[PDB]
RNA sequence: AUGGGCGCAGUGUCAUUGACGCUGACGGUACAGGCGUAU
């Protein structure tokens, strides 16, 4: 944890010295995922753990973009992928990324809304690992939208 | 020692004979003599690696001094292949050696050379030369006047004849 | 920053039409003068209404919502 | 008190929807020079808006073509 | 040459679609070159020929702080380096792509001036090639720019 | 917003260093501006 701590520091400065350069970083090695040149559960694991990690390094509006891009071009791989497994790694990843940037998420009701629908349907899921990921992102954005849940 | 059957197929004089004089005095010929039936040349060359010798077989390429014509292909080791770039006839005709020569020789290194490319006239255009890319040929633009890639087709088939593929040609 | 001096500059960088010419010179260039300082004029006013003057929910109504959408749209089918 | 000229930046980039690119060569030319002069128009406008307090940072931009000059001199090659 | 200009036309239509992303591609391997990672003669000789081949590609505001960028980069390598042979080159590749450049070159006399004023110091050069190559791009910059030579 | 025929800059087609345009980071840093006109 001290290390992912010291890497996230890092990193979130290196953004706050250049944000666009590691934009595109993570956008170039999403295609990379997208593409299939760089398919793997642990890399992909380790990019959206990336990603989570400088919530809040970056102005509102890039962070707003950089998401929308970023979930677009995963719920897209989703669709293009065969094979519950990996459906259920890329579901787990952007349930994980959007638990790590909550902003957003105050800043639309509507896609939280939707989030915390799909959240429920997955907690019906059996399998593995499913369940646990959909209770740890409620809990999460339960922690960080309190407001917006009884507002 | 250490040569290699080399078969030399194209218009006769219209740069076979020219290419072969070329490597082996140096001087680029002027004159058009048709080549008649076929010439076999010593031709030598000194690589990181030693000596090779080609016994190229410059052929004619008239059909009327043609001669023994495929007969000359028996035993090739190498088969380059010639046209001219600035007359598409000879290019057309490419694919008829490439079917003689195969038809004879089915299991051998070929080297597609467009010669005189340094008259400045050229109607075969770069795009258009294709038919090595289906048949597997090796390609290059070349020009016994100016010289201009001189040596690549004869580095190319001895990498390919004594498998080391970065052998290179030296001085002496 | 403040209005006046915006316009001024914005109203000084553009050379009037040269009245030099023949009639149909100076009055073919007198109309692309005219449509370039109505292009002026347009940007000009829309300075002067705001410094932000459009909300961001343009994007939500052109990719957010056609996002979210078939995100509820995901559906297993198996596999 | 800085953010919201960044926004008022971003808005007038967003604010010009290009041109239409319709027609022939020479009129997509005319159209070509005419989003270039919407460019420089923009262009001008940061810059400006950069003079009011922010010039003070990215004022050199303009002027790096004589550093740029100092530096493309003095290749000297006193050794090896 | 038909390999070069096919693979000219590929890149500019590449840059047409979206030339930000080339534009950095370049900065990166130029930084590349600069910090030692990809030092040698060949590496950037591939890169100023691409740079070049984009010349006129992008709009001329952009074309020109990008080309500003590169310049002053490649001033500091050859700042950094010693030896004739590695200074030589990069002279050699730099003046090759202000050739490539002639809009830039006549929306600025001072640096026209500047690189004639170099070319004229290089032609005295007896190290191989320096004077060809000036001799080249001197040629090239009066073709592209001989109306403010006499104005 | 419109693009005319040539200032030639890359060239696709054939009889391919000749002809029609497109196209050229072009001869062009040019030229054209409804049929008074306040759209």
């Amino acid at each position: 944890i001290n290390l992912y701590k010291n890497m996230r520091e890092t990193l979130v400065y290196l953004t706050h010295l250049d944000y666009v350069d590691t934009e595109r970083i993570m956008t170039e090695k999403l295609h990379n995922q997208v593409n299939g040149t760089e398919w793997s559960w642990k890399n992909l694991n380790t990019l959206c753990w990336a990603i989570g990690s400088i919530s809040g390094a970056m102005h509102e509006e890039d962070e707003k973009r950089f998401l929308v891009t970023v979930i677009k071009d995963l719920l897209g791989l989703c669709e293009q992928k065969r094979g519950k497994d990996n459906k259920a790694i890329i579901a787990s990843n952007i349930m994980y990324i959007v638990g790590q940037y909550p902003r957003f998420l105050r800043a639309h009701w509507k896609f939280l809304k939707t989030v915390v629908n799909k959240l429920f349907e997955f907690m019906h899921e059996t399998h593995d690992g499913v369940q646990d990921m959909a209770c740890d992102t409620f809990i999460k954005i339960a922690q960080k939208c309190r407001r917006h849940f009884v507002q | 020692q250490v040569q290699f059957k080399l078969v030399l197929v194209g218009d006769g004089g219209t740069g076979k004979t020219t290419f072969v004089k070329r490597h082996l005095t140096g001087e680029f010929e002027k004159k058009y003599v048709a080549t008649l039936g076929v010439e076999v040349h010593p031709l030598v060359f000194h690589t990181n690696r030693g000596p090779i010798k080609f016994n190229v077989w410059d052929t004619a390429g008239l059909e009327k001094f043609g001669g023994l014509r495929d007969g000359y292909y028996i035993q090739a080791q190498c088969a380059i292949i010639m046209f001219d770039v600035t007359s598409r006839v000879t290019y057309k005709n490419v694919p008829n050696w490439h079917r003689d020569l195969v038809r004879v020789c089915e299991n051998i290194p070929i080297v597609l050379c467009g010669n005189k490319v340094d008259i400045k006239d050229r109607k075969v255009k770069a795009k258009s030369i294709v038919f090595h890319r289906k048949k597997n040929l090796q390609y290059y633009d070349i020009s016994a006047k100016s010289n201009y890639n001189f040596e690549k087709p004869f580095l190319w088939l001895a990498r390919k004849l004594i498998g080391d593929p970065n052998l290179e040609f030296v001085a002496m | 920053l403040k209005a006046v001096r915006l316009i001024k500059f914005l109203y000084q960088s553009n050379p009037p039409p040269n009245p030099e010419g023949t009639r149909q010179a100076r009055r073919n260039r007198r109309r692309r003068w005219r449509a370039r300082q109505r292009q002026i004029h347009s940007i000009s006013e829309r300075i002067r209404s705001t410094y932000l003057g459009r909300s961001a929910e343009p994007v939500p109504l052109q990719t957010v919502d056609e996002m979210t959408k078939k995100f509820g749209t995901l559906t297993i089918d198996c596999n």
